[PDB]
Protein backbone atom coordinates (compact mmCIF):
# COMPACT_ATOMS: atom_id res chain seq x y z
CA UNK A 1 0.00 0.00 0.00
CA UNK A 2 1.37 3.43 -1.11
CA UNK A 3 0.35 5.99 1.54
CA UNK A 4 -2.83 5.54 3.60
CA UNK A 5 -3.08 4.37 7.25
CA UNK A 6 -2.29 1.06 9.05
CA UNK A 7 -5.00 -1.48 10.14
CA UNK A 8 -5.81 -1.25 13.88
CA UNK A 9 -7.34 -3.91 16.24
CA UNK A 10 -10.47 -5.20 14.47
CA UNK A 11 -10.22 -2.75 11.52
CA UNK A 12 -9.15 -5.29 8.83
CA UNK A 13 -10.35 -8.78 10.04
CA UNK A 14 -11.15 -10.20 6.53
CA UNK A 15 -7.42 -10.08 5.55
CA UNK A 16 -5.63 -13.40 4.80
CA UNK A 17 -1.88 -13.86 4.06
CA UNK A 18 -0.56 -16.53 1.65
CA UNK A 19 2.76 -17.93 2.97
CA UNK A 20 5.40 -20.26 1.43
CA UNK A 21 7.65 -22.97 3.03
CA UNK A 22 9.88 -20.27 4.67
CA UNK A 23 6.86 -18.40 6.30
CA UNK A 24 7.41 -15.50 3.79
CA UNK A 25 4.25 -13.76 2.52
CA UNK A 26 3.75 -13.41 -1.26
CA UNK A 27 0.01 -12.65 -1.80
CA UNK A 28 -3.12 -11.38 -0.01
CA UNK A 29 -6.58 -12.92 0.47
CA UNK A 30 -10.18 -12.41 1.66
CA UNK A 31 -12.05 -14.51 4.29
CA UNK A 32 -15.55 -15.50 3.01
CA UNK A 33 -16.56 -18.19 5.59
CA UNK A 34 -15.02 -20.83 7.97
CA UNK A 35 -13.57 -22.91 5.07
CA UNK A 36 -13.30 -20.49 2.07
CA UNK A 37 -10.63 -17.90 1.05
CA UNK A 38 -10.86 -15.58 -2.02
CA UNK A 39 -7.63 -14.68 -3.91
CA UNK A 40 -6.18 -13.98 -7.43
CA UNK A 41 -5.29 -16.76 -9.94
CA UNK A 42 -1.82 -15.22 -10.72
CA UNK A 43 -0.82 -15.68 -7.02
CA UNK A 44 -0.78 -19.51 -7.52
CA UNK A 45 2.48 -19.24 -9.59
CA UNK A 46 4.66 -17.44 -6.95
CA UNK A 47 4.97 -20.42 -4.52
CA UNK A 48 3.50 -23.97 -4.32
CA UNK A 49 2.83 -25.69 -1.89
CA UNK A 50 1.58 -22.74 0.24
CA UNK A 51 -0.29 -22.04 3.56
CA UNK A 52 -2.91 -19.47 4.79
CA UNK A 53 -2.30 -17.03 7.72
CA UNK A 54 -5.24 -15.28 9.49
CA UNK A 55 -5.36 -12.48 12.10
CA UNK A 56 -1.87 -11.23 11.15
CA UNK A 57 -1.10 -7.47 11.40
CA UNK A 58 2.70 -7.52 12.05
CA UNK A 59 5.10 -9.98 10.28
CA UNK A 60 8.37 -9.46 12.29
CA UNK A 61 6.72 -10.71 15.56
CA UNK A 62 3.93 -13.23 16.41
CA UNK A 63 0.65 -11.72 17.73
CA UNK A 64 -2.03 -13.16 20.04
CA UNK A 65 -4.69 -14.17 17.52
CA UNK A 66 -2.62 -15.49 14.57
CA UNK A 67 -3.51 -18.90 13.04
CA UNK A 68 -2.13 -21.13 10.23
CA UNK A 69 -4.57 -23.14 8.03
CA UNK A 70 -3.62 -25.59 5.25
CA UNK A 71 -5.32 -25.64 1.80
CA UNK A 72 -7.34 -28.77 0.80
CA UNK A 73 -8.81 -27.77 -2.64
CA UNK A 74 -7.38 -25.03 -4.96
CA UNK A 75 -10.23 -23.81 -7.25
CA UNK A 76 -8.33 -21.75 -9.88
CA UNK A 77 -10.38 -20.30 -12.80
CA UNK A 78 -9.79 -22.29 -16.04
CA UNK A 79 -10.17 -19.16 -18.26
CA UNK A 80 -7.21 -17.33 -16.57
CA UNK A 81 -4.64 -15.75 -18.96
CA UNK A 82 -1.26 -14.45 -17.64
CA UNK A 83 -0.80 -12.22 -20.78
CA UNK A 84 -3.70 -9.86 -19.78
CA UNK A 85 -4.75 -11.05 -16.23
CA UNK A 86 -8.35 -11.73 -17.38
CA UNK A 87 -10.37 -14.18 -15.16
CA UNK A 88 -7.97 -13.50 -12.21
CA UNK A 89 -10.10 -15.31 -9.58
CA UNK A 90 -9.30 -18.25 -7.22
CA UNK A 91 -11.29 -19.85 -4.33
CA UNK A 92 -9.38 -21.88 -1.68
CA UNK A 93 -10.92 -24.60 0.55
CA UNK A 94 -9.23 -25.23 3.93
CA UNK A 95 -8.79 -28.51 5.90
CA UNK A 96 -9.78 -26.97 9.30
CA UNK A 97 -12.56 -24.38 10.03
CA UNK A 98 -11.65 -20.76 10.90
CA UNK A 99 -12.46 -19.53 14.45
CA UNK A 100 -13.76 -15.95 14.36
CA UNK A 101 -12.38 -13.40 16.90
CA UNK A 102 -11.07 -9.75 17.17
CA UNK A 103 -8.61 -9.93 14.21
CA UNK A 104 -10.41 -12.79 12.34
CA UNK A 105 -13.90 -12.22 10.77
CA UNK A 106 -15.39 -12.86 7.27
CA UNK A 107 -16.70 -10.36 4.68
CA UNK A 108 -20.25 -10.66 3.23
CA UNK A 109 -20.79 -11.86 -0.36
CA UNK A 110 -23.34 -9.40 -1.84
CA UNK A 111 -26.21 -10.10 -4.25
CA UNK A 112 -25.27 -9.47 -7.97
CA UNK A 113 -28.12 -6.99 -8.75
CA UNK A 114 -27.84 -5.04 -5.43
CA UNK A 115 -24.00 -4.79 -5.67
CA UNK A 116 -24.21 -3.29 -9.21
CA UNK A 117 -27.04 -0.85 -8.28
CA UNK A 118 -25.94 0.18 -4.74
CA UNK A 119 -22.28 -0.84 -4.01
CA UNK A 120 -20.72 0.06 -7.41
CA UNK A 121 -22.54 3.47 -7.32
CA UNK A 122 -20.75 4.35 -4.00
CA UNK A 123 -18.04 7.07 -3.94
CA UNK A 124 -15.15 5.09 -2.30
CA UNK A 125 -13.83 1.58 -1.50
CA UNK A 126 -11.30 0.15 1.01
CA UNK A 127 -8.14 -1.88 0.09
CA UNK A 128 -5.73 -3.70 2.47
CA UNK A 129 -2.49 -5.74 2.39
CA UNK A 130 1.17 -6.35 3.38
CA UNK A 131 2.43 -5.00 0.01
CA UNK A 132 5.15 -2.50 -1.00
CA UNK A 133 5.14 1.06 0.46
CA UNK A 134 6.85 2.38 -2.73
CA UNK A 135 6.97 1.13 -6.39
CA UNK A 136 10.65 0.00 -6.07
CA UNK A 137 10.59 -0.35 -2.25
CA UNK A 138 10.31 -3.32 0.16
CA UNK A 139 7.13 -5.08 1.46
CA UNK A 140 5.49 -3.52 4.57
CA UNK A 141 5.92 -5.39 7.89
CA UNK A 142 2.65 -3.77 9.14
CA UNK A 143 -0.86 -4.31 7.66
CA UNK A 144 -2.02 -1.12 5.85
CA UNK A 145 -5.45 0.12 4.56
CA UNK A 146 -6.42 2.74 1.90
CA UNK A 147 -9.63 4.57 0.87
CA UNK A 148 -9.76 4.37 -2.98
CA UNK A 149 -12.54 6.12 -5.01
CA UNK A 150 -14.40 4.43 -7.92
CA UNK A 151 -13.27 5.51 -11.44
CA UNK A 152 -15.67 5.52 -14.47
CA UNK A 153 -15.15 2.95 -17.30
CA UNK A 154 -14.34 5.54 -20.08
CA UNK A 155 -11.64 7.29 -17.96
CA UNK A 156 -10.32 3.80 -16.97
CA UNK A 157 -9.89 2.62 -20.63
CA UNK A 158 -8.37 5.93 -21.93
CA UNK A 159 -5.69 5.93 -19.15
CA UNK A 160 -4.60 2.27 -19.63
CA UNK A 161 -2.07 1.16 -22.30
CA UNK A 162 -3.21 -2.47 -21.66
CA UNK A 163 -6.67 -4.01 -22.33
CA UNK A 164 -9.46 -3.67 -19.68
CA UNK A 165 -11.99 -6.56 -19.90
CA UNK A 166 -15.60 -6.75 -18.50
CA UNK A 167 -14.19 -8.75 -15.50
CA UNK A 168 -11.99 -5.70 -14.54
CA UNK A 169 -12.66 -2.29 -12.86
CA UNK A 170 -10.73 0.93 -11.99
CA UNK A 171 -10.32 2.42 -8.47
CA UNK A 172 -7.93 5.03 -7.04
CA UNK A 173 -6.55 8.55 -7.68
CA UNK A 174 -5.33 10.35 -10.86
CA UNK A 175 -2.42 12.54 -9.57
CA UNK A 176 -2.35 11.82 -5.77
CA UNK A 177 0.36 9.34 -4.58
CA UNK A 178 -2.11 6.80 -3.05
CA UNK A 179 -2.54 3.30 -4.64
CA UNK A 180 -2.03 -0.47 -3.95
CA UNK A 181 1.35 -2.10 -4.86
CA UNK A 182 3.24 -5.46 -5.30
CA UNK A 183 2.41 -7.85 -2.44
CA UNK A 184 -1.17 -6.56 -1.98
CA UNK A 185 -2.20 -8.77 -5.00
CA UNK A 186 -5.04 -11.20 -4.28
CA UNK A 187 -6.08 -9.05 -1.30
CA UNK A 188 -9.47 -7.52 -0.41
CA UNK A 189 -11.41 -4.55 -1.83
CA UNK A 190 -14.41 -3.83 0.44
CA UNK A 191 -17.26 -1.32 -0.01
CA UNK A 192 -19.04 0.11 3.06
CA UNK A 193 -22.86 0.31 3.26
CA UNK A 194 -24.13 1.73 6.61
CA UNK A 195 -21.79 -0.29 8.95
CA UNK A 196 -21.39 -3.55 6.91
CA UNK A 197 -18.47 -4.30 4.52
CA UNK A 198 -19.04 -6.32 1.30
CA UNK A 199 -16.59 -8.01 -1.13
CA UNK A 200 -16.50 -5.95 -4.37
CA UNK A 201 -13.01 -6.56 -5.82
CA UNK A 202 -9.71 -8.51 -5.79
CA UNK A 203 -6.30 -6.70 -5.97
CA UNK A 204 -5.02 -7.71 -9.47
CA UNK A 205 -2.57 -5.47 -11.47
CA UNK A 206 -1.52 -1.90 -12.42
CA UNK A 207 0.97 0.14 -14.51
CA UNK A 208 3.42 0.66 -11.64
CA UNK A 209 2.40 2.01 -8.20
CA UNK A 210 0.73 5.45 -7.58
CA UNK A 211 1.83 6.74 -11.06
CA UNK A 212 0.27 10.01 -12.33
CA UNK A 213 -2.51 9.39 -14.88
CA UNK A 214 -2.70 5.66 -13.97
CA UNK A 215 -5.18 3.76 -11.73
CA UNK A 216 -5.36 0.38 -9.92
CA UNK A 217 -6.93 -2.59 -11.76
CA UNK A 218 -9.20 -4.94 -9.74
CA UNK A 219 -11.04 -8.23 -10.47
CA UNK A 220 -14.82 -7.55 -10.61
CA UNK A 221 -16.46 -9.95 -8.05
CA UNK A 222 -20.01 -9.24 -9.45
CA UNK A 223 -19.21 -11.17 -12.69
CA UNK A 224 -18.15 -14.25 -10.62
CA UNK A 225 -20.77 -14.35 -7.76
CA UNK A 226 -22.57 -17.40 -9.31
CA UNK A 227 -19.16 -19.14 -9.76
CA UNK A 228 -18.12 -18.45 -6.08
CA UNK A 229 -21.41 -20.00 -4.76
CA UNK A 230 -20.85 -23.16 -6.92
CA UNK A 231 -17.23 -23.40 -5.61
CA UNK A 232 -18.49 -23.22 -1.97
CA UNK A 233 -20.48 -26.51 -2.39
CA UNK A 234 -17.59 -28.76 -3.63
CA UNK B 1 -38.89 5.10 -5.83
CA UNK B 2 -38.82 1.94 -3.59
CA UNK B 3 -35.20 0.48 -3.56
CA UNK B 4 -33.89 3.71 -5.22
CA UNK B 5 -35.08 5.90 -2.28
CA UNK B 6 -33.03 5.17 0.93
CA UNK B 7 -32.51 1.46 -0.12
CA UNK B 8 -36.22 0.85 0.74
CA UNK B 9 -35.32 1.22 4.48
CA UNK B 10 -33.51 -2.21 4.25
CA UNK B 11 -30.35 -2.83 6.34
CA UNK B 12 -28.78 -4.94 3.53
CA UNK B 13 -30.16 -6.18 0.12
CA UNK B 14 -33.21 -4.61 -1.66
CA UNK B 15 -35.25 -6.16 -4.53
CA UNK B 16 -38.63 -5.25 -6.11
CA UNK B 17 -41.28 -7.88 -7.06
CA UNK B 18 -44.77 -6.65 -8.22
CA UNK B 19 -44.85 -3.56 -5.86
CA UNK B 20 -43.70 -3.24 -2.16
CA UNK B 21 -40.04 -3.44 -0.99
CA UNK B 22 -38.55 -6.86 0.01
CA UNK B 23 -35.48 -6.83 2.35
CA UNK B 24 -32.97 -9.72 2.67
CA UNK B 25 -29.77 -10.44 4.71
CA UNK B 26 -26.42 -12.22 3.99
CA UNK B 27 -25.11 -15.53 5.54
CA UNK B 28 -24.79 -15.29 9.34
CA UNK B 29 -27.72 -12.84 9.71
CA UNK B 30 -31.50 -13.16 10.39
CA UNK B 31 -34.27 -10.78 9.20
CA UNK B 32 -35.90 -8.76 12.05
CA UNK B 33 -39.68 -8.58 12.90
CA UNK B 34 -39.96 -5.24 10.98
CA UNK B 35 -38.68 -7.05 7.85
CA UNK B 36 -35.93 -4.45 7.21
CA UNK B 37 -33.16 -4.80 9.86
CA UNK B 38 -30.52 -7.60 9.90
CA UNK B 39 -29.82 -9.29 13.29
CA UNK B 40 -26.66 -11.50 13.67
CA UNK B 41 -27.16 -15.22 14.51
CA UNK B 42 -23.60 -15.45 15.96
CA UNK B 43 -21.12 -13.29 17.96
CA UNK B 44 -18.91 -12.54 14.90
CA UNK B 45 -21.01 -11.68 11.78
CA UNK B 46 -19.57 -10.78 8.34
CA UNK B 47 -18.58 -7.21 7.37
CA UNK B 48 -18.48 -5.91 10.96
CA UNK B 49 -15.40 -4.16 12.45
CA UNK B 50 -14.83 -6.20 15.65
CA UNK B 51 -14.09 -4.69 19.10
CA UNK B 52 -14.39 -7.77 21.42
C1 LIG C 1 1.27 -3.68 -16.86
C2 LIG C 1 1.30 -4.44 -15.54
C3 LIG C 1 2.37 -5.56 -15.55
C4 LIG C 1 2.09 -6.84 -16.10
N1 LIG C 1 0.84 -7.14 -16.71
C5 LIG C 1 -0.29 -7.64 -15.85
C6 LIG C 1 -1.63 -7.73 -16.60
O1 LIG C 1 -1.71 -7.18 -17.95
C7 LIG C 1 -0.50 -7.36 -18.72
C8 LIG C 1 0.72 -7.05 -18.12
O2 LIG C 1 1.64 -6.65 -18.82
C9 LIG C 1 3.05 -7.85 -16.10
C10 LIG C 1 4.31 -7.64 -15.54
C11 LIG C 1 4.60 -6.40 -14.99
C12 LIG C 1 3.66 -5.36 -14.99
S1 LIG C 1 4.16 -3.83 -14.23
O3 LIG C 1 4.00 -2.69 -15.18
O4 LIG C 1 5.62 -3.90 -13.85
N2 LIG C 1 3.26 -3.55 -12.88
C13 LIG C 1 3.48 -4.55 -11.82
C14 LIG C 1 3.50 -3.86 -10.45
C15 LIG C 1 2.31 -4.18 -9.55
C16 LIG C 1 1.11 -3.59 -9.59
C17 LIG C 1 0.34 -4.13 -8.65
C18 LIG C 1 -0.99 -3.87 -8.34
C19 LIG C 1 -1.96 -4.77 -8.18
C20 LIG C 1 -3.18 -4.26 -7.94
C21 LIG C 1 -3.20 -2.94 -7.83
CL1 LIG C 1 -4.62 -2.02 -7.47
S2 LIG C 1 -1.66 -2.34 -8.11
O5 LIG C 1 1.03 -5.11 -8.01
N3 LIG C 1 2.30 -5.12 -8.61
C22 LIG C 1 2.46 -5.72 -11.95
O6 LIG C 1 1.30 -5.45 -12.25
N4 LIG C 1 2.83 -7.01 -11.84
C23 LIG C 1 1.83 -8.11 -12.03
C24 LIG C 1 1.71 -8.98 -10.77
C25 LIG C 1 3.07 -9.21 -10.02
O7 LIG C 1 3.48 -10.59 -10.00
C26 LIG C 1 3.29 -11.14 -8.69
C27 LIG C 1 4.27 -8.22 -10.19
C28 LIG C 1 4.24 -7.43 -11.51
CA1 LIG D 1 2.58 -11.81 12.88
Amino acid sequence: IVGGQECKDGECPWQALLINEENEGFCGGTILSEFYILTAAHCLYQAKRFKVRVGDRNTEQEEGGEAVHEVEVVIKHNRFTKETYDFDIAVLRLKTPITFRMNVAPACLPERDWAESTLMTQKTGIVSGFGRTHEKGRQSTRLKMLEVPYVDRNSCKLSSSFIITQNMFCAGYDTKQEDACQGDSGGPHVTRFKDTYFVTGIVSWGEGCARKGKYGIYTKVTAFLKWIDRSMKT
Amino acid sequence: KLCSLDNGDCDQFCHEEQNSVVCSCARGYTLADNGKACIPTGPYPCGKQTLE
